[PDB]
RNA sequence: ACCCCUAUACCUUCUGCAUAAUGAAUUAACUAGAAAUAACUUUGCAAGGAGAGCCAAAGCUAAGACCCCCGAAACCAGACGA
RNA sequence: CCGAGCCUGGUGAUAGCUGGUUGUCCAAGAUAGAAUCUUAGUUCAACUUUAAAUUUGCCCACAGAACCAAAUCCCCUUGUAAAUUUAACUGUUAGUCCAAAGAGGAACAGCUCUUUGGACACUAGGAAAAAACCUUGUAGAGAGAGUAAAAAAUUUAACACCCAUAGUAGGCCUAAAAGCAGCCACCAAUUAAGAAAGCGUUCAAGCUCAACACCCACUACCUAAAAAAUCCCAAACAUAUA
RNA sequence: UCUCUUACUUUUAACCAGUGAAAUUGACCUGCCCGUGAAGAGGCGGGCAUAACACAGCAAGACGAGAAGACCCUAUGGAGCU
RNA sequence: ACCUCGGAGCAGAACCCAACCUCCGAGCAGUACAUGCUAAGACUUCACCAGUCAAAGCGAACCUCAAUUGAUCCAAUAACUUGACCAACGGAACAAGUUACCCUAGGGAUAACAGCGCAAUCCUAUUCUAGAGUCCAUAUCAACAAUAGGGUUUACGACCUCGAUGUUGGAUCAGGACAUCCCGAUGGUGCAGCCGCUAUUAAAGGUUCGUUUGUUCAACGAUUAAAGUCCUACGUGAUCUGAGUUCAGACCGGAGUAAUCCAGGUCGGUUUCUAUCUACUUUAAAUUCCUCCCUGUACGAAAGGACAAGAGAAAUAAGGCCUACUUCACAAAGCGCCUUCCCCCGUAAAUGAUAUCAUCUCAACUUAGAUACCCACACCCACCCAAGAACAGGGUU
């Protein structure tokens, strides 16, 4: 019968190899993921449109912040072949508020707090 | 040319973020700027939004450390805290 | 009588080479209602031993087991719970001793 | 001449479908999408303890407005002035 | 249909896929390793002996000789007091080059034999050799020192 | 205007109808959702309400708003028919 | 139109059965089951709809659920916003394929029966046409753009050359069984031949192999079909930088 | 009767003139092959064919027309008989 | 056959979970006589009804079992209580057969024919090499078993059709497949020849008349070169038949009290349609047998007895014509006459490399290996015609 999948936690065990393929530090993990629907949840089980629906992945290609702790990756470890998840990367730091309206996402992940649509 | 400008980091389609995009589209023939474009406006607004969630999920994560650490705190002060009241006597 | 793939049917033994017996062995094993083979004791284990050097050096960076047991693209869904423990070699009554 | 018994895609019998390159790569390329899934989730930035309670003050105040919402569902008020606006539509010149 | 079925059942287009997706790949080598670069001394033993002593040595062409027709030979070489050895040129040769008799090295190709003694009885030798027409002697050496067959014939006669 | 490209009439019935299942030539006209018990909404008055009778530990009074058409083979009574 | 005339009335007989049921626009909305002269229906539950009141509802951490597999139950966080109760009712309760665990049958069926999960009975793109497979859902206008799924690959069988006397018609059994009907042993001469591995003889006799020599070298890809009935079915193309 | 059918006449027939029905009919601008599909396609897919329009003939198809199947099953539907 | 209740599996681990699924049972017995009363909190057979456990308290003392069962009305009784194999077990207070004399409302939700799915059964091919064949697996046949294919049988399923898809055989016309019955070509033989057996290739052409039976079939008679196997809605009833089969009449045997019935026999029994659409309505190369000679030759001990080459004579099929015959008569016909022309591929050989031999070669290579018909074109009112339904066409000097 078709019923949840339990996924190994030795999968989930990162490996030096998969650190400078995939570049990130095991120590200072990095904070925030963006998370990013890239599947349908039609065709799928009914507890993965659940979870999709309280992620706030309803939107296909719509980026999501969520935090980078066990019971969100917990979420995403159910879910994860529906979206993409990439850290969150902070350039020039976190938004002030006088940087609040002049943010951009940009498409490697690097929220910039300085968008000025001029060249280089 | 998706791929192409993702490696750019120019987004993928041409229509997102770019000044293509996110310029104004007109001004007065004198040099008045346009009042600004309903879609981007809306566009403002939900990245106004999307790094107020960021900076909440931030400083809320990073409160739930300290809060974590002060606690861990309170209990190794408890446990330090074992000096015998009584001296001990009888067979000693 | 069940017979499943991997089990010896009929053993054999004396003062004897492969060849011997190997010319009514492989007679009547192309017989049987299933696939099988006449092997030695050194065709067994040289045959063992092909299998795990195919699985050591395949180049594939992707195979069945690791998607299987990881629930890569959901495919658990178009799988059984038996393909955890068959690892892909086995579909049914039939082995496919080319999957690895 | 060459006919697949009953229907195409079902049955004991059906029509054969085989896998095009492109296919593979498109399956190979949400393999490796889902490779880069694996390894951000295999980095965890707390752990559990640490994560015990620290937005339990938020979620309980979001549920404070959800409750303040539903109850506070009630009619609306009405009005003199909405009534003697409907004797307006007698309103002539002279 | 059952989940056991008595032919090869039709998987899933997703199940095929995966299948073809993890289909086992060799391992290329880079520069194709293919285009990339007992009896002897028994043997020695008895040709070391036969050419010590025993020096008169005579070789032949071995014809066929239907097996009467040779034992019948080696009967009357024998009553004449002479050998027939047989030995393979494949450790017959080396010993040649590292034992000085080179110039009847060049000699012993095809099927060869050794009529080989102590005593110079090299007339019936060309005796039986007439009677035989299709017979060569090919040559040998009398006395250490190496000899064609008109050697053979004019310390024959 | 055609030529190019897209495109398996409708209703009913059904697990599913382009179905080679049903009905229909077409026009005009005629031809099929009736109401109580309660509930809800809006008024009036209020420990009472209603122009007797009735109900009432906020109720009572008034209004609003909800329940189709065609079709058997038959059964009985009284006549009319050799 | 006599298995019981015809007419009128009761009569607008009755029909769990078929047919039909008339303006516009928007919204929510898909099937556990139990009883039943019941399985073509109905009532209760379940789901669904509306209106109210209130506070928790889904996802789940560790610990925990018995002796004779996939999983589930329980569940704090966390992610989210729904859930229960109260009031008032309809309708659905004749179900299809696919994946998985099974049962019946032929380890048949577009077969039948349960269970878990999808999709279909709702849109669009793809697999040729197309219900159920894959991609994708929330609605409009555009003579803009990035994509998802998405096009089947295979073509198989050459194998040596040359040589061969003989202790013996080894012994036993048999008329003979001689290397070769069946038994015991399996020594032994020549340089090198099994008291013989196939044939072949009533038995004999014969001819091949294993053996000398010979020599370049055993060259050794270890693989395998075909049929039906109107008329084959896109046209084609191995070679211009993913 | 048939082997094995032939010839003639009358009726019918076809043409001119007069009078003038019926069953049927969703709309049709109404092709062939293979495949598909509610499992037997004029209408779907791939190919092929293709100026338009009368008159006579044929009966392979339009699951052709007619009669809410004369068999079978169902109905807490009838009826006759024992 | 079953209908109610319980245990075990299916249903492996909270609960639940079906089948005319696989097994086992139940419709009580035994003890007690506080098996009294009362009452928080719960469980629940997926609803309800029904069912289940129980703290404390009063009063005493100091139940086992798995199912072991039956609602309401009503009846009995002074009361307490007690009443159904109501077993169709959520139970109607009490009612059987038969219908082909049948009727109605519906159903392709459901059977018969046909299509479709599947291939158990049926059919074929290969693989293996036991065995048979004096010896010899493989001239021929073939066990156990394996692989693959067909969709002709009997089923199985219930998907289209019950506001009709008419049915078995027969006539008529046949379209197609080849798994070939004959004719053609070839390989093997336990092939001397004649005959055979087996295999490869070949679907242009052909494949009879009768007696019994409704028969498909089957048996028999007489032939032939052969008297093929199938599919086509078991091809074909708006082209025909109606012998059979399953309407109303009747008889015999049997069954039943009877009505009536029999997957038994027998005699009789209405087969409608004026064609709207699609499609179609004149596409010249023919096969086979027999006779003679070859020839009593080849071959063979004899008995027997060819193949090629050639000549003739027919038969059928296609096309046409009336000189005679015959039906008949300005003519149409056959029973009469005339004409009828190509191959076809299985394999057998030569040279010759990969592999200095050899080798027919998915090596390069060599050999066995159509013409005919038609063809011009506003004389046209009208007449005639060997031309014709109308139209068209030919002749009118
Ligand atoms: C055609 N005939 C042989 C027949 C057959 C059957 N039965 C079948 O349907 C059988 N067909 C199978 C073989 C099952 C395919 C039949 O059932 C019938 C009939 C005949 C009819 C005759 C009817 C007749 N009318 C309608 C023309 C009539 O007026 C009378 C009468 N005597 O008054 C009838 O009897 C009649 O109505 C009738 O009963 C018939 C059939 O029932
Ligand atoms: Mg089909
Ligand atoms: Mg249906
Ligand atoms: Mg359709
Ligand atoms: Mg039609
Ligand atoms: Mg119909
Ligand atoms: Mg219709
Ligand atoms: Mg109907
Ligand atoms: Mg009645
Ligand atoms: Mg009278
Ligand atoms: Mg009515
Ligand atoms: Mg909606
Ligand atoms: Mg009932
Ligand atoms: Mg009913
Ligand atoms: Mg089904
Ligand atoms: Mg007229
Ligand atoms: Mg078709
Ligand atoms: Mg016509
Ligand atoms: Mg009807
Ligand atoms: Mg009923
Ligand atoms: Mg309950
Ligand atoms: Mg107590
Ligand atoms: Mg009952
Ligand atoms: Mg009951
Ligand atoms: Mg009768
Ligand atoms: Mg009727
Ligand atoms: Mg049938
Ligand atoms: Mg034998
Ligand atoms: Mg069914
Ligand atoms: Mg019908
Ligand atoms: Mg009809
Ligand atoms: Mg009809
Ligand atoms: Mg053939
Ligand atoms: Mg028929
Ligand atoms: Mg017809
Ligand atoms: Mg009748
Ligand atoms: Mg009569
Ligand atoms: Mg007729
Ligand atoms: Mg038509």
């Amino acid at each position: 019968k078709f019923t949840r999948s339990r996924i190994p936690e030795k999968v989930f065990q990162a490996s030096p190899e998969d650190h400078e393929k995939y570049g990130g530090d095991p120590q200072n993990p990095h904070k925030l993921h963006i998370v990013t629907r890239i599947k349908s949840t039609r065709r799928r089980p009914y507890w993965e449109k659940d979870i999709i629906k309280m992620l706030g992945l309803e939107k296909a290609h719509t980026p999501q912040v969520h935090k980078n702790i066990p019971s969100v990756n917990a979420k995403l470890k159910v879910v994860k072949h529906l979206i993409r998840i990439k850290p969150l990367k902070l350039p020039q730091g976190l938004p002030a508020e006088e940087n609040m309206s002049n943010t951009c996402l940009k498409s490697t992940g690097e929220l910039v707090v300085q968008w000025h649509l001029k060249p280089v | 040319g998706g791929q192409w400008r993702l490696q750019q980091g120019l987004a993928a389609n041409p229509s997102g973020y770019g000044p293509l995009t996110e310029l104004p589209d007109w001004s007065y023939a004198d040099g008045r700027p346009a009042p600004p474009m309903k879609g981007q406006l809306r566009r403002k607004a939900e990245r106004e939004t999307f790094a107020r969630r960021v900076v909440l999920l931030s400083q809320e994560m990073d409160a739930g450390l300290q809060a974590w650490q002060l606690r861990q705190q309170k209990l190794q002060e408890e446990q330090r805290k074992q000096e015998n009241a009584l001296k001990p006597k009888g067979a000693s | 009588t069940p017979v499943k793939a991997g089990r010896l049917v009929v053993e054999m033994g004396g003062r004897c080479e492969f060849e011997e017996v190997q010319g009514f062995l492989d007679q009547v094993a192309h017989k049987l209602p299933f696939a099988a083979k006449a092997v030695s004791r050194g065709t067994l284990e040289k045959m063992r031993k092909d299998q795990e050097e195919r699985e050591r050096n395949n180049q594939n960076p992707w195979t069945f087991e690791r998607i299987a047991t990881a629930n890569m693209l959901g495919i658990r869904k178009v799988l059984s719970p038996y393909d955890l423990t068959h690892k892909g070699k086995y579909w049914g009554k039939f082995y496919m001793p080319k999957r690895v | 001449r060459g006919r697949i018994p009953g229907r195409q895609w079902i049955g004991k019998h059906r029509r054969p479908r085989f896998v095009s390159l492109r296919a593979k790569q498109n399956m190979i390329r949400r393999l490796e999408i889902e490779a880069e899934n694996h390894y951000w989730l295999s980095m965890p930035y707390m752990t559990r303890e640490q994560e015990r309670g620290h937005a339990a003050v938020r979620r309980r105040e979001a549920f404070e407005a959800i409750k303040a919402a539903a109850t506070s569902k009630f009619p609306p008020h009405r009005f003199i002035a909405d009534q003697l606006d409907h004797l307006n539509v007698t309103k002539k010149w002279s | 249909s059952k989940a056991v079925t008595r032919h090869r059942r039709v998987m899933h287009f997703q199940r095929q896929k995966l299948m073809a997706v993890t289909e086992y790949i060799p391992p290329k080598p880079a520069i194709h390793p293919s285009c990339l670069p007992g009896l002897i001394r028994l043997l020695r033993r008895e040709i070391a002996a036969v050419f010590q002593d025993n020096r008169m040595i005579a070789v032949c062409q071995n014809v066929a000789l239907s097996a009467e027709d040779k034992l019948l030979m080696r009967h009357q070489l024998r009553k004449h007091k002479i050998l027939m050895k047989v030995f393979p040129n494949q450790v017959l040769k080396p010993f040649l080059e590292d034992s000085k008799y080179q110039n009847l090295l060049p000699l012993f190709v095809g099927h060869n034999m050794l009529l080989v003694s102590e005593e110079p009885k090299v007339k019936e030798m060309v005796r039986i050799l007439r009677t035989v027409p299709f017979l060569p002697l090919l040559g040998g050496c009398i006395d250490d020192t190496i000899l064609s067959r008109q050697g053979f014939i004019n310390y024959s006669k």
